[PDB]
DNA sequence: AGGTATGGCACTGGCCGTCGTTTT
DNA sequence: AAAACGACGGCCAGTGCCATAC
């Protein structure tokens, strides 16, 4: 209907009729009275909201009697064949290992009692599969071992058996393992440990068209069943604060520990040499049999682990949607073209330039410092007095010119004398010394002449070294810097006369007097630490954004950039040296940390014959261009909350100014004739918590102040919770997200005020404290009413804590069980914050699973030509044919709608507010970027995507525009 | 100021030539100075060699070209350019009374329209070779022609001639990529200038437009008195090429992928004399500890320093020391390392004065031989950058130096 | 002759066919040189510089300018520079015309500037200040390489690239030094030639100046001068510094004396032409000396996968360039011709060795090598080619 | 008590290989 | 001429801080 008892615009009449049941029970009088009293007391019962337009859609027919049955049937239909294959694996009888491993190239199947026969492909419905790669030769797969019911299979690479001078560095599908049966039935299942890495080496996985093959990961199921958190992992490894009964039921993600936990018996032994990581191709050739044996051992252990694991997973997560979503999450796919190569170069070179300018600036400062050795002048430098200036002795074992004609004699005599004196090498020690003439501190900075990476001067210097601040003579409020072992970086305040390789304290006092003539210590800051004794001075820690306990590791941290602008942090040379150094550091930090991961991404380029016909004929088909793909190595469940993990693509930064290589995601570009259609959930966890509280309180949407405020705020009007908080405190909305989610999940007031001070440079201590207090007192009150009762969010906190303290906590929507390592019996009250956050985070995981299931169903039903591309914890992208780009958008919106209603249905509510029915915007683009309008200008590409690469702007469309462009139908002819 | 000290140093150590009053800023910038001393010649040669290596050596589509220093034939009337005239041309007209009343005033038209001019830029000569240099690459359109040479500019005697040696590249590109390439070179050249600089920030770039609406870039160096232009990049389109070859256009076609087109012309032109002066100012670096290290030295880049090594002797048996020094001198010279033969000068000063003189001359290393060198073959070595002393065996010296320069390119 | 046609076709001599002739090339009023000619001239200049300047402590570079401003000698023969402003000023208010033509043409000689005719005067203008560098040790020299302008009979202007050495020596030993320099220069000219006998020396005398020598090369049409050595005494040095002679004094055996001047001047363009003629002496090929050949090695690909062979050749090309060997990248053309034509083209360009990379090279690493002189084919491993070429060049130099 | 994940560089410490000096 | 021994140097492993994503 058009409204609920609290006058909140609910779902349209037609949509509500199509989705929810007609005979929905009405709320009682008492519940409505309580909700109205609550809202009036908080002061929200008056505000009238302007209604939003109405949407009328003839949705595709549903199955079952309600939403839950519909989703269950869809998930079962999706996941039936792969569950059948897993069951086939569970009941397998495997013969013993072959007596000897074959040497031929390709695939060999081992028959009974050792017989070996060459086969093109394993041709099995299920497998346990493992691969090994020679890291010295690059990324080409080296050799693989697979097992199926009643058969062993071995695969040898062409680069392992044959020897040739040159192997191509560009990787084609012809250099990967063939594993897919051509056009005994359609579906195939592959099981492995860290199975994504093995999937990355399959030739058929790189086709633009999707494949029926799916993959299951033993590590993901271990995380689902008995995983541990990072802190728990560290404690578990160190066990070789009060409760410890959880140790015996948990383990780390390493294969050996998993096998010990789920199977036991004889331990698993590694290969001590570690040839595949450190050896060479010849070393692999010589040790063929042993490496094959180890590979087979690992495969067998993984097979046993899966046999033990599967029933427990099926028991602790009984809803089929979880398995369907996990299956769908393992088929990620990223397209790329030749531009990727250029992106690797442009960034790298740029980085080097910014490196060079930095090193040249510091190296020079080092050189002049060497001149201070003479006369012990270094004993007077406030920054360098405490360095190592000792030299080392060199070691040894115990009249009128006239034209001439006989120049040959002079030449030969000089050459002979030179060579005779050259031969006196018998007295030279066999191990050359390393710059004994220079000082020790300068000696450390220089490489050794034998190093093949040698360069002149102290070319190892960097901004992160503890000597660089001394060389730059950094000053803080007119005080020189200093490093203490216990307390990190601080500064020295002169004036002590209680005597608090000797400190040149008079030089420091003179320097401070010079500084002062430009405008029990008498200076106030992080407080003196008398445990550090530097006669004639006090040591004061540099303030840290996380409090006085933490230690500063480098004054050139990004957070110190404003202090440079304010002039509190000043460099000795003066001018723009310090600010420029900090700017360069900020600009190159991300690339410095991530270039090894980014440049080593495995890329396979599809030949022309393997491309779709719709791509060759497109007018945008760039001939002489390269088209390829990258398959992210995502662990479907690498987190206790069952989130995904990827070393590179889940840490990629968005295109940002003044950050080299920030256009990483923009390089993922659809091929000609293809588009990327994507969407992100709006205020996901906020809404989840709000609806949980609403269900707990009175069973109506908006019956709580928190949910009431959450529902109405619009993104376009800038009235959502994030924007309101940002305006109230005066920070970016991105920082507002951090502030709000920190407050929600147990952050204390000191943390919030420190965060505000960090994000708002113009604030002060008292103002930040007041703005934190005026936002922490209203949300929560006192514990209870006997001498969470009061507060806007009290009901939500009570609901979350009730779920957390349950004997077997489960996700309210799908009822997945939390890991055995975090149940109350194993841990009494230890890791409360993690358990509380788990409810909402695993609910978000369930949301992702439901979205994936719905999208797959909609794409299959209406013959939509597209496939899943990628997701990051709340966002989904799809690769679609251009002509269908609009239809897909509609599907996404519908997938959102149902996904919301399901969340209400399992909570006992039979209606959905109109506000959260649809995605605020759906993005249609040709590359991956946060917004469709950004041109992504960075130091690595100044011109931008539009000019350098010719990628035009995308489009963002809402529900009404999509309806106008599609007429509300998903059919291929409207 | 510090500029006077730098100019005095450059005069004393024969970087420049002339007198104090002749070496004014205006004369140096305009190119109407007496000239450069041997050290300046060596520095300019090193700069030109580095430019040639960075522009021509490592590219398969850039070829050398030579343009004559003068342009003969008829000229359009005007432009105030100088005119080349032989001796007897001053007599064969006046004699015989060739209408000696007033027609020899209209003879100024003949003077304007018949006498040749001195080369003003390298662009025209390069464009003159476009057709015949198309055979090298079978008409693969993206390619360049490079040259280094002296050009003459009139400067307000009443009018003098300023000579400037400059490096020019003319790059023919497909039109649809002309802008992209214009960016590329703009970065590439900007890197090169920054490569050898101690303070690469003082090198800057700026966008600019022509009265015809043609994009361009200009590179400037920040001298102590302000920014001065050192290089220019112009996207000239095809107007000049079409005007130079009016007629059948198909003769000018080149290959862009599978298509035949007429290329856009990108012209890059940089001044080598002004670049040398800019590097001289940069190396002198005109903070208590830095101030107290008031040592005069020209910290030129090792790839550009005119002199690499200084060789001398101690006190002892003169003949043997001179023999070993001669051997070392010949060995160092035979492998491409320039040396200053200090051993051939009598003793007149202590080590402090030699260090000061060699620092003012920007010599990378100072080598010292003694009796103990004859005893065991160990020599003393002092480095310009740090001034620290090291002991080293002669058997390795030739290699070490060859390493130090060779790796300097890859810092 | 066929040689000039080959030079035109292979980009040694620039311009069209009609613009090339014996007289034009000898005079220096020809269109110019192609890139191969430019590289050959540069190699010749580098050899001259290393032979004359590098291995001597008392020879220094000099930086003479191309023109001399200010008042000039009246009359005399040379190229003067005229001002268009000084004639444009008459276009608006005539200065009575009539009788001022002869006076104006005399003012032309009075005030006009002149183009450099030789490198001797530029060096003489640096003698006094360059004497400081040697602490007045009288024996020492100044060397330069540069272009000079010569009238040629409407008079035309010819440009010649020349190498000049000015040697100041005590008058006692001037003749001995003249003989020494004659010997050394003759040896240097004979060094790179396949037929050293075609280089000859002769003695000559002048009314002004002392004994002198001339160096000639025997082109097919006769002997042509390529270098001249003169013992000019001290007339010019005094004439440039009238009156006082105390500054002009230099040291010799602890006594001061005014030095005698020896002038050596050689023509680089004519020398390049002579070497081109020398090398050409039933297969058309230029056996230019390895130290002077503009291009050392040519590279090409065989039949096979284009990307792989192109990557291999790119790596080899980068490696060869990094070590100082000039390379002709023929692999970019995709080998659209037979092998005989390719060999003929590379021979006419005077390339020392031809390198061919085939698909078979991907297997074991063997490339085909052809030699310009012997024409014998060989198989060599890629890893050894660079060192082989470097050793070959070194051996050619040492002999 | 924010939660969950990922990774890199700088610095410290321990072990073991290998050399040159000193005994026999 | 062969063996004990004290020192230097390179690799591996570990801890801390900082920087990314949601
Ligand atoms: N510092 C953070 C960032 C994110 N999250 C969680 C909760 C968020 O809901 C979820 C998704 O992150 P967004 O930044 O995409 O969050 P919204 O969905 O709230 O943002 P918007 O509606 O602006 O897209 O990640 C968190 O707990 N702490
Ligand atoms: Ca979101």
């Amino acid at each position: 209907l058009r409204h609920n008892p609290l006058d909140i615009q609910m779902l349209s009449r037609g949509l509500h009729e199509q989705i929810f049941g007609q005979g929905g029970e009405m709320p009682g009088e008492a519940a409505v009275r309580r909700s109205v009293e609550h809202l009036q007391k908080h002061g929200l019962w008056g505000q009238p909201a302007v209604p939003l337009p109405d949407v009328e859609l003839r949705l595709p027919p549903l199955y079952g009697d309600n939403l839950d049955q519909h989703f269950r049937l869809l998930a079962q239909k999706q996941s039936l064949p792969y569950l059948e294959a897993a069951n086939l694996l569970l009941q397998a009888q495997l013969p013993p290992k072959p007596p000897a491993w074959a040497w031929a190239e390709g695939w060999t199947r081992y028959g009974p009692e050792g017989e070996a026969v060459p086969v093109a492909i394993p041709e099995e419905r299920a497998l346990v599969f493992d691969v090994e790669v020679c890291l010295a030769e690059g990324t080409c797969p080296t050799l693989a071992v697979a097992i199926s019911p009643s058969a062993w299979y071995s695969w040898c690479s062409q680069r392992l058996v044959e020897e040739r001078y040159s192997w191509t560095s560009q990787l084609s599908p012809a250099d990967l393992i063939p594993l897919e049966v051509p056009t005994d039935w359609q579906e195939q299942l592959v099981v492995g440990h860290n199975v994504s890495f093995d999937r990355a080496h399959i030739r058929e996985q790189y086709l633009i068209q999707g494949s029926r093959m799916r993959f299951l990961d033993t590590m993901s199921m271990h995380m689902a069943i008995s995983g541990l958190s990072s802190f728990q992992r560290s404690l578990w490894i160190a066990a070789k604060i009060s409760s410890w009964d959880w140790l015996d039921i948990s383990s780390v993600n390493s294969l050996a520990e998993v096998h010990r936990l789920y199977v036991g018996g004889p331990p698993l032994e590694k290969e001590p040499r570690e040839l595949f990581v450190k050896g060479t191709m010849k070393d692999i050739r010589e040790n063929f049999q042993d490496l094959m044996q180890y590979c087979a051992q690992d495969v067998w252990a993984t097979h046993e682990v899966f046999q033990q694991q599967l029933p427990l997973f099926l028991e602790r997560c009984p809803h089929p949607v979880t398995l369907a979503g996990m299956l769908e999450m393992g088929v990620s796919y990223l397209p790329v073209n030749q531009n990727w190569e250029r992106y690797l170069a442009e960034a790298q070179g740029t980085y080097e330039e910014l490196q060079r300018e930095m090193k040249k600036s510091l190296m020079d400062l080092a050189n002049d410092a060497c001149q201070l050795l003479s006369g012990e002048r270094y004993k007077e430098d406030p920054w360098l007095w405490d360095l190592e200036w000792d030299l080392q002795e060199f070691k040894q074992k115990k009249l009128g010119p006239c034209s001439e004609e006989e120049e040959f004699q002079q030449d030969v005599m000089a050459r002979a004398c030179l060579q005779k004196l050259k031969g006196t090498t018998e007295l030279l020690p066999k191990r050359p010394q390393h710059l004994p003439g220079h000082p020790g501190w300068y000696r450390k900075l220089c490489p050794r002449l034998d190093d093949p990476a040698w360069t002149p001067g102290p070319s190892l210097l960097s901004l992160q070294m503890r000597v660089t601040p001394k060389l730059m003579a950094l000053t803080w409020d007119g005080f020189p810097l200093h490093y203490s072992e216990r307390h990190g970086w601080g500064y020295l305040v002169p004036g002590r006369r209680d005597n608090l390789v000797v400190c040149p304290y008079r030089a420091i006092e003179s320097l401070y007097r010079k500084h002062c003539l430009e405008q029990p210590s008498y200076h106030h800051g992080n407080g003196p630490y008398n445990d550090v004794d530097i006669p004639g001075c006090w040591f004061f820690k540099l303030p840290h954004k996380d409090g006085n306990s933490c230690n500063v590791g480098s004054p050139f941290a990004k957070d110190f950039l404003p202090k440079m602008e304010d002039g509190t942090l000043q460099a000795g040379p003066g001018g723009a040296s310090g600010p420029r150094a900090l700017e360069i550091n900020k600009m190159i930090s991300f690339w410095r940390n991530a270039h090894k991961r980014i440049s080593s991404q495995m890329v396979v380029w599809l030949p022309r014959s393997a491309l779709p016909r719709a791509v060759i004929r497109h007018p945008d088909y760039d001939e002489e261009g390269l088209y390829g793909a990258i398959l992210p190595q995502v662990v479907t469940a690498g987190t206790i909350t069952r989130r995904a993990v990827e070393p590179t693509w889940l840490t990629a930064s968005n295109a940002r100014p003044d950050r080299v290589g920030s256009e990483l995601k923009a390089m993922v570009q659809a091929p000609p004739g293809y588009t990327l259609v994507g969407a992100d959930v709006d205020s996901q966890e906020l809404w989840i918590a709000a609806v949980l509280g609403d269900a707990h309180f009175a069973g109506m949407h908006g019956c709580t102040a928190f949910g009431w405020m959450t529902l109405q705020g619009r993104k376009s009007r800038g009235t959502d919770l994030h924007s309101k908080t940002a305006t109230t405190v005066g920070i970016s909305r991105e920082h507002a997200k951090i502030f709000n989610y920190g407050r929600i999940y147990g952050a204390g007031q000191p943390f919030a005020e420190r965060l505000l001070m960090q994000f708002n440079h113009r604030l002060t201590q008292q103002e930040a404290a007041e703005k934190a207090q005026q936002m922490y007192a209203a949300t929560k009150g006192l514990r209870w009413y006997r001498l969470w009762k009061g507060g806007t969010e009290s009901e939500m906190f009570n609901k979350l804590e009730s779920i957390a303290t349950s004997d077997i906590p489960r996700t309210p929507v799908l009822g997945c069980c939390i890991s055995r390592a975090l149940e109350p019996s194993a841990v009494q009250e230890e890791f409360m914050t993690s358990r509380v956050n788990w409810v909402v985070q695993s609910s978000a995981v369930d949301y992702l699973h439901l979205m994936l299931v719905a999208m797959k169903w909609l794409f299959e039903e209406f013959a939509i030509d597209g496939r899943f591309c990628i997701s990051i914890h709340d966002e989904v992208r799809y690769l679609v044919r251009e002509e269908d780009r609009y239809r897909a958008a509609l599907a996404l919106q519908i997938t959102n709608l149902l996904t919301r209603c399901m969340f209400a249905y399992k909570l006992g509510l039979n209606d959905l507010p109109q506000s959260v029915a649809f995605f605020s915007a759906v993005d249609i683009d040709r590359c991956l970027r946060k917004e469709v309008t950004m041109d992504c200008k960075t130091p690595s590409n100044p011109t931008g995507m539009e000019r350098r690469y010719g990628i035009p702007q995308g489009e963002a469309l809402d529900i009404y525009q999509i309806i106008e462009l599609t007429k509300g139908s998903l059919e291929k002819r409207s | 100021e510090g500029s006077e000290a730098l100019l005095e140093i450059c005069q004393r150590r024969h970087f420049l030539s002339g007198s104090k009053q002749q070496l004014s800023r205006d004369s140096l910038l305009s190119g109407c100075h007496p000239g450069f001393g041997p050290l300046g010649v060596e520095l300019r040669k090193n700069l030109a060699a580095e430019w040639w290596t960075s522009v021509v050596v490592f590219r398969e589509q850039v070829f050398p070209v030579d343009a004559l220093h003068h342009k003969p034939g008829p000229l359009l009337p005007g432009d105030s350019a100088f005119r080349l005239v032989s001796a007897e041309t001053l007599r064969e007209i006046l004699q015989d009374k060739e209408l000696s009343k007033e027609q020899l005033v209209a003879f100024l038209e003949n003077v304007l329209k018949t006498s040749g001019k001195l080369r003003e830029n390298l662009l025209h000569g390069a464009l003159e070779h476009y057709v015949n240099c198309l055979d090298l690459v079978n008409k693969r359109l993206p390619y360049g022609l490079a040259q280094i040479g002296v050009c003459f500019h009139p400067v307000f005697g009443v009018k003098s001639i300023g000579e400037k040696t400059e490096a020019s590249l003319v790059w023919f590109t497909p039109p649809r990529t002309s802008n992209q390439w214009l960016d590329f070179w703009l970065r590439h050249r900007l890197q090169w200038w920054r490569k050898f600089a101690m303070s690469p920030s003082n090198f800057s770039s700026s966008d600019c437009q022509d009265e015809e609406g043609r994009k361009g870039n200009k590179l400037y160096y920040n001298f102590p008195w302000g920014k001065e232009l050192i290089e220019t990049l112009w996207n000239l389109g095809d107007h000049e090429l079409l005007h130079m070859y009016p007629g059948n256009v198909s003769k000018l076609h080149g290959r862009d992928g599978r298509k035949n087109v007429v290329p856009c012309v990108l012209s890059v032109n940089g001044d080598l004399d002004r670049g040398m002066l800019a590097y001289l100012y940069d190396s002198f670096q005109l903070f208590t500890r830095k101030k107290n290290l008031h040592r005069k030295v020209l910290k030129l880049h090792p790839c550009l320093a005119p002199i690499k090594v200084a060789l001398d002797v101690g006190r002892g048996p003169t003949l043997e020391l001179r023999q070993v020094c001669q051997g070392l001198f010949n060995e160092l010279l035979e492998n491409g390392i320039s040396v200053w033969p200090g051993y051939l000068e009598t003793m007149q000063s202590s080590l402090e004065q030699l260090y000061s003189k060699y620092d003012e001359m920007s010599i990378l290393f100072t080598v010292l031989v003694t009796e103990t060198t004859l005893e065991n073959g160990l020599i003393h070595l002092r480095s310009r950058d740090t001034t620290m002393k090291e002991m080293m065996h002669i058997s390795k010296l030739k290699d070490f130096l060859i390493k130090y320069i060779s790796s300097a390119k890859n810092v």
